[PDB]
């Protein structure tokens, strides 16, 4: 099948201050592997998985002064943006980044992404080709001319073909074990005056509940999720439906009823 | 412009009564990201509640993982209240512990 | 590995 990593950045701007608050995120798989805090006292890109430990020093400073890096790029690129929209620095503005690859079934480069949104709207995003950018609106557009002018495209499809096929290879070396793993739900059945499935303590968080109400998949926070999804039964008739799940961990599809 | 958040309140094991359990309070499609999240019981605020580490998603609207301690009863009531700028007034959301 | 930016905004 495919894989995938991606980048996460978020900065913000802090009013009378010098220094946005700058997030970096990393996912494969989308499972977070890696995040960066400027929040920290002193800040530092640091693991989020445990296939991570096994990258030494080297890694770890230099991932942490890119970050410091692309906090000052984001610094400049919002004092930019409040030019091209006309507003205050008096204000609070957002910006946000999301970069990487998919593999395709032969490992070999699917797509490339890179993308920006601005008070979490779109923005401008390289396209498919990796060579032309699209762009959101008439404000995207100075910065469409810009990055044509600067030929900023070359840059970024080299890392997306570059690094990021590289780096992914290699981090799919190393999470492997991990990274295949799938935990069962266990899954229950409960009445109201209304009958409710309950799957609970599921990896990972695509599930399929079948009997209707649901609610969005949510984090236990022990590194499993949960979900249920009920009817309004007639009140009167019992095994008013059977409760079937889907989920990529269960040897067989479950069912139950009340 | 700003999304209003979407809230969800629930334990992350099956509740009993006088068992040590952890409640969760999971905010998303919020935007901007500044936000600031309380958990109450009977009305009353919980301290030293731990915010997990925000992130945003591929539409790019902002969520996040609140969880603290809690020892359901029969009796007491708990509850989650957000602030942010989306929202003229914060709001709150009872804990029920079959939903 | 985290891409570095290019041309700012």
């Amino acid at each position: 099948g495919p894989h995938s990593m991606r980048y996460f950045e978020t900065a913000v701007s802090r009013p009378g201050l010098e220094e946005p608050r700058y997030i970096s995120v990393g996912y494969v798989d989308n499972k977070e592997f890696v995040r960066f805090d400027s929040d920290a006292e002193n800040p530092r890109y640091e693991p989020r998985a445990p296939w991570m430990e096994q990258e030494g020093p080297e890694y770890w400073e230099r991932e942490t002064q890119k970050a410091k890096g692309q906090e000052q790029w984001f610094r400049v690129s919002l004092r930019n943006l409040l030019g091209y929209y006309n507003q205050s620095a008096g204000g609070s503005h957002t910006l946000q980044q999301m970069s990487g690859c998919d593999l395709g079934s032969d490992w070999r480069l699917l797509r490339g992404y890179l993308q920006f949104a601005y008070e979490g709207r779109d923005y401008i995003a390289l396209n498919e080709d990796l060579k032309t950018w699209t762009a959101a609106d008439m404000a995207a557009q100075i910065t469409r001319r810009k990055w044509e002018q600067s030929g900023a495209a070359e840059h970024y499809k080299a890392y997306l073909e570059g690094e990021c096929v590289e780096w992914l290879h290699r981090y799919l070396k190393n999470g492997n074990a991990t990274l295949l793993r799938t935990d069962s739900p266990k899954a229950h059945v409960t009445h109201h005056p209304t009958l409710r499935c309950w799957a609970l303590g599921f990896y990972p968080a695509d599930i399929t509940l079948t009997w209707m109400e649901l609610v969005e998949t949510r984090p236990a926070g022990d590194g499993t999720f949960q979900k249920w999804a009920s009817v309004v039964v007639p009140l009167g008739k019992e095994q008013n439906y059977t409760c079937r799940v889907y989920h990529e961990g269960l040897p067989e599809p479950l069912t139950l009823r009340w | 412009i700003q999304k209003t958040p979407q809230i969800q309140v629930y334990s992350r094991h099956p509740p009993e009564n006088g068992k040590p359990n952890i409640l969760n309070c999971y905010v998303t499609q919020f935007h901007p990201p500044h936000i600031e999240i309380q958990m109450l019981k009977n009305g009353k605020k919980i301290p030293k509640v731990e915010m997990s580490d925000m992130s945003f998603s591929k539409d790019w609207s902002f969520y996040i993982l609140a969880h603290t301690e809690f020892t359901p009863t029969e009796t007491d009531t708990y509850a989650c209240r957000v602030k942010h700028d989306s929202m003229a007034e914060p709001k709150t959301v009872y804990w029920d512990r079959d939903m | 590995w985290l891409v570095t930016n290019g041309s700012y905004l």
